[PDB]
């Protein structure tokens, strides 16, 4: 960083692409036979519980492999965006 | 090949051919034409500056002391050509 | 104006997927329809739509009264209940709302069952039979004399008792009337027999789309170019030259029609006197200009515009189809030509190559080139002012044009020959989407809620100003992928009236430009070097 | 000896930075000829702003009636380069030790420039 | 010249809309910027290479874009580079004059024959904008908190007139404007990159009446209650078909009609 407020501005790039990628992996751990009704286009009203219930995706994930896959592969793939993010709070003259 | 150039030598062709804007002078040039083992090219930059005397070497040029004179390569890719033994475009990629 | 889509269910993103939310318009238009308008001492209610007010956004309301009600009238009409699906129920129950004219009642003791002929070929099912049908003489001679017709058509357009079809004459008839089993749509209590339609030999035109599929094929522009030059100069000199005028107005807009102007053109004084003829062709001089200046619309006076059926003989095979019309002036001046054959003084027969094609068309595959024959035994039966289809072959002619019906529909023929039948391309699938069916019988609101929804996402008008900027910009035109997708898109948007399958227009196949020949005067303009540009340039060029 | 001559005008700059340390790459547009043309300069040592106006010179020699292979006091930015390609509204590539150049302008005005020779760019921003 | 909105070409990936705000605050006027966004692609994590200025002042857009020609913007070793914009980010008219605020509005129709006029429902402190650009007028109603947006094109308008509520015949305190057709309704619904200097994130959806007695719906003439101004005279001759009268108008108790039921404009059986 330049200095300290493009530290700070970055630190605040990271955390918000961090969450991204959270609600991504979260969003693309739905795709399962379990959710054929809701994820088809009609009237579900329990919308709300799958934003609300955020402490269970993490315990749904790491008790199932497949879903570790999806859920990794999918933190990679919103990941790779942030890693971009390097050349542009990198000067040319960085050693690394 | 089962040669490559290293982990020193490939960084230092690197910064020789990406910067393109530090410019070696007479003495600077023949002091490293002892160790390569052609003839100095033509210095290709007669004035940088309205009042700059002592006309300067590109840093693209001393690269181009490695090859033979009869030796032609191009690499589109990265935008590389090589005629007569001259290095004529470089933009990235560091691939070649 | 039309209500924008904006106006009705914003999309909004909320959760995981974009939901789109209604606005309080929706609610509005919903509680008009359920609760009614109350205008003095009546209440409307609502009888059906039909296809032509559902894209208008328009219905009909009928005011409840102590002797006949809307559900009375409903009722009358026929059972509904048989249709599951939410669209067909709503267009078979108003599809009985067009102007026809009354004749003769005809009771259900003498109706005919023929079998129908189908085909499958390469795993898909081909259909020659969609609404064709048989009528006998006297039946047409009964029908014309209310309508104060004098020749006897070949082929007319019928509706009756929810059956809906075109019907041919022959020769070898056994009763009065005849029906087919793929033409019952609903059961009706009534069997009124009524005629829209009989036969309209108008000369053709060329539309924007003809000439724009017709591009590629090897088509130059010096052709179209001395066709409007030669349009031009001859619309030029109708006005100081009384005997262009007859001329025009017996290959323009009816071949046999009496009028006070077209009497007075053949024998008149100078254009000068009679302001009352003189100003009235002014004015149509210039609605004729500013027509042409909104869209293309070529006088091609070799040409006509007739419906199609089928004859039962099976002599004629795929590629091989019967062409007749009658003479106009052009034609009776000089009727020596090599592919015109004059069978009769007023009804000449075609030889050389006739294509097929409709005024919506966006794939390159719809040019099919028939050759016309002429047959002792086809002449034998009488047909006049309706091309013949061949009863056996591996596809259907209507399939080939857009995926067509023999319902009465309009087609172009021409007999040209200097076209260019050297290449051939396949036409485009035909397969409609899945029929949606229900559970449960309608109760009068999720047609509401289909009715409403037709303005959302109605994007029909808009793919075919995308597919003929597209085609103007990038070259090799109906080529690429992208004017496959546009048709394909452009066949979904006009099946969304018969099955609710909505178009889904992508937001990157958005123009974002139109060429000078539009009236879209707001949006940026960009300078246009197609075939269109050429004449439109002309076109300012004569004018100025 | 100058092979072609004339006024250039510059309309921007690639990097558009002030302090880059960095080559930055110019789009100059010519006068009344109506070429354009693609240069790597140093803003460090050269500093060249938008709007600037300056000239520009190419001769095969510096020496004076022949000599190929005393124009140094007339310019200042004298640079050194080889010609080679040619192909195309004829373009020209001349890369000056790794320091493209593209002279696009019209097929009458470029005519006698052969293909892998030396020649010069002289320079002056008035 | 049209509008008021500068689109910079580049600006440095890494800064904030605050670090840019302050940056012209500091090199042109202060406090002359009005809105100010950068584009993300992302949600609120990666902003896009160029932005776009709202200048309150068209003085200011001429004096930064003489700056930009002169390449005198210098922010973090960048030249700002300006262009026009497509379209404002907030439409404002540039004229303060044309801005009204804490107006009384009201609507009605020609009840009388005669120089009478009824009012229906009476709005107060409401904000009317005045868009020759847009070529619409634009009222900004409050109601149970929620605001709503009254939109009035110029061809929605017939003729312009101009009246008084004081009752001097010198005095101008009173505009009328007769409606062919209906003024559209809009409802309000419920940031590191947007600092547009006020409460402006939020979107405008069409709506039915909100009036609770619909008298928008019944009426066909909107009468602006404002107090005298010397050069209101001017502002209000853009509007098409002006007449230069003086127009004297009465109050009538019109409360009477008012219908609860979803078709207003029929009269009660």
């Amino acid at each position: 960083s330049s200095d300290l407020q493009s530290r700070k501005n970055l630190t605040e790039e990271i955390s918000y692409g961090l969450r991204e990628a959270e609600q991504v992996c979260n969003k693309q751990q739905l795709m399962v036979e379990s959710w054929r009704d809701f994820l088809a286009v009609n009237g579900e009203d329990k919308e709300e519980d799958s934003v609300s219930d955020l402490a269970r995706f993490c315990y749904e994930r790491q008790k199932s492999a497949t879903l570790s896959e999806l859920a990794v592969s999918a933190f990679k793939d919103a990941y790779r965006d942030v890693q971009a993010l390097a050349y542009r709070y990198g000067d040319q003259s960085n050693s690394f | 090949n089962l040669l490559s150039l290293g982990q020193d030598s490939l960084t230092a062709a690197y910064l020789v051919n990406v910067e393109k804007n530090c410019y070696l002078n007479r003495a600077q040039m023949q002091q490293l034409q002892m160790y390569c083992p052609f003839q100095l090219p033509p210095p290709a930059i007669i004035k940088a500056s309205p009042s700059s005397t002592e006309p300067q070497w590109t840093g693209m040029q001393l690269f181009g002391m490695l090859f033979p004179p009869g030796f032609d390569y191009t690499y589109p890719l990265n935008n590389v050509v090589v005629s007569n033994g001259e290095l004529l475009s470089f933009s990235e990629g560091s691939a070649w | 104006s039309k209500l924008p889509a904006n106006a009705l269910s914003v999309n909004s993103k909320e959760g995981y997927f974009v939901k789109p939310s209604r606005t309080n318009i929706y609610n509005r238009v919903l509680s008009i329809l359920g609760e009614g308008i109350t205008v003095g001492p009546k209440r409307f209610e609502f009888l059906a739509f039909s296809a032509s007010q559902l894209r208008g956004n328009s219905v009909w309301m009928f005011a409840s009264n102590e002797k006949v009600k809307a559900e009375d009238i409903r009722e009358w009409m026929g059972c509904f209940r048989k249709i599951r699906s939410i669209s067909k129920c709503a267009a078979r129950m108003g599809q009985l709302f067009s102007a026809s004219r009354q004749t003769l009642i005809v009771r259900a003791q003498d109706v005919e069952q023929i079998p129908d002929i189908e085909v499958t070929t390469d795993g898909a099912d081909y259909c020659f039979s969609d609404g064709i049908g048989k009528i006998s003489l006297a039946f047409a001679k009964q029908v014309a004399q209310k309508c104060g017709l004098s020749h006897v058509p070949s082929a007319f357009q019928i509706r009756y008792g929810g059956y809906k079809g075109v019907i041919a004459v022959d020769r070898s008839s056994f009763r009065k009337l005849s029906l087919r089993d793929s033409m019952l749509k609903f059961d009706s209590n009534n069997r009124m027999l009524n005629v829209t339609r009989w036969t309209e030999s108008m000369p053709c035109f060329l539309n924007r789309e003809i000439i724009c599929l017709l591009s590629t094929l090897g088509i130059e522009d010096a052709m179209f170019e001395a066709m409007q030059a030669v349009h031009l100069s001859m619309l030029g000199n109708m006005l100081e030259d009384r005997d262009a005028a007859l001329n025009v107005l017996q290959k323009l807009s009816g071949e046999n029609s009496k009028n006070l102007l077209v009497k007075m053109l053949l024998q008149g004084y100078a254009p000068s006197s009679e302001p009352y003829l003189s100003m009235m062709l002014r004015v149509h001089h210039e609605s004729q200009l500013s027509e042409l200046k909104s869209r293309c619309r070529i006088l091609v006076p070799k040409g006509r515009i007739l419906i199609g059926c089928m004859d039962e003989m099976g002599i004629l095979e795929y590629g091989q189809v019967y062409v007749r019309v009658t003479l106009t002036k052009a034609e009776l001046k000089s009727r020596d030509q090599s592919y015109f054959r004059k069978i009769d003084e007023e009804t000449s027969v075609v030889i050389g190559k006739v294509v097929v094609t409709k005024n919506p068309c966006l794939h390159p595959g719809d040019i099919r080139v028939l050759d016309a024959i002429y047959e002792v035994h086809f002449e034998e039966k009488g047909y006049l002012d309706c091309i013949i289809f061949p009863q056996k072959g591996e596809r259907p002619h209507p399939n080939e044009c857009s995926g067509g019906d023999l319902d009465g529909d309009q087609f172009f023929v021409s007999w040209d020959e200097k076209i260019i039948p050297s290449e051939m391309d396949p036409p485009m699938d035909y397969a409609g989407s899945r029929p949606r069916l229900m559970d449960h019988d309608v109760t009068l609101e999720e047609i509401h809620k289909f009715f409403v929804d037709y303005m959302i996402s109605d994007t029909l008008g808009v793919i075919s100003t995308a597919h003929l900027v597209h085609a103007d910009r990038d070259p090799e035109k109906a080529r690429s992928q992208k004017c496959l997708e546009l048709a394909n898109l452009h066949s979904r948007a006009v099946d969304f009236a018969k099955t609710g399958a909505p178009a889904e227009m992508p937001y990157a196949l958005k123009p974002r430009e139109f060429p000078d020949f539009l009236e879209r005067f707001e949006k940026p303009t960009y300078i246009s070097e197609s075939v269109f540009g050429k004449l439109y340039r002309a076109v300012k060029s004569s004018l100025a | 000896i100058i092979m072609f001559e004339d006024i250039f005008v510059v309309d921007k700059l690639d990097p558009d930075g002030k302090k880059f340390d960095k080559v930055t790459r110019v789009e100059a547009r010519s006068h009344n000829l109506e070429m354009f043309m693609h240069l790597d300069v140093n803003t460090e040592v050269y500093p060249l702003a938008v709007g600037d106006k300056f000239t520009l010179a190419m001769a095969p020699t510096l020496n004076l009636d022949g000599t190929p292979d005393t124009l140094a006091d007339k310019y200042e930015y004298i640079m050194h380069g080889k010609l080679y390609k040619i192909s195309e509204k004829a373009e020209l590539y001349v890369s000056f030790g790794g320091l493209l150049m593209l002279l696009q302008g019209d097929p009458a005005h470029i005519s006698h420039f052969e293909l892998d020779q030396r020649l010069f760019l002289l320079m002056r921003k008035l | 010249t049209n509008r008021s909105t500068v689109k910079i070409s580049n600006v440095p990936q890494t800064i904030v809309a605050d670090e840019l705000l302050r940056f012209l605050e500091l090199h042109l006027g202060e406090d002359t910027v009005f809105a100010l966004e950068i584009p993300t692609t992302r949600d609120n994590w990666k902003p896009r290479d160029f932005a776009r200025v709202q200048f309150t002042t068209l003085e200011v857009k001429s004096r930064a874009q003489l700056l930009s020609s002169q390449s005198k913007l210098l922010f973090k070793t960048h030249n700002l580079r300006l262009s026009e914009a497509y379209d404002d980010i907030i439409p404002r008219p540039v004229d303060p004059r044309k801005r009204l605020d804490d107006i009384v509005l009201t609507v009605g129709f020609p009840e009388s024959d005669e120089k009478r006029f009824c009012a229906l429902e009476k709005w107060d402190g409401v904000r009317c904008w005045i868009l020759t650009e847009k070529r619409r007028v634009e009222f900004w109603v409050w109601e149970s908190g929620d605001c709503y947006k009254i939109e009035v094109r110029f061809e929605d308008i017939i003729e312009t007139l101009s009246c008084c509520v004081n009752g001097d015949a010198s005095e101008i305190d009173a505009f009328l404007l007769k409606l062919k057709y209906g003024p559209k309704v809009f409802k309000r619904v419920t940031d590191r990159y947007r600092f547009c200097k006020e409460d402006f994130d939020f979107m405008w959806i069409r709506t039915t009446d909100f009036s609770g007695s619909k008298s928008i719906g019944t009426s066909t003439c909107f009468c602006l209650e404002v107090h005298n101004g010397s050069t209101m005279l001017d502002i209000f001759s853009g509007l098409p078909y002006y007449r230069e009268d003086t127009l004297s108008l009465t109050y009538v108790d019109g409360k009477t009609f008012a219908s609860a039921a979803q078709i207003v404009p029929l009269l009660n059986a």
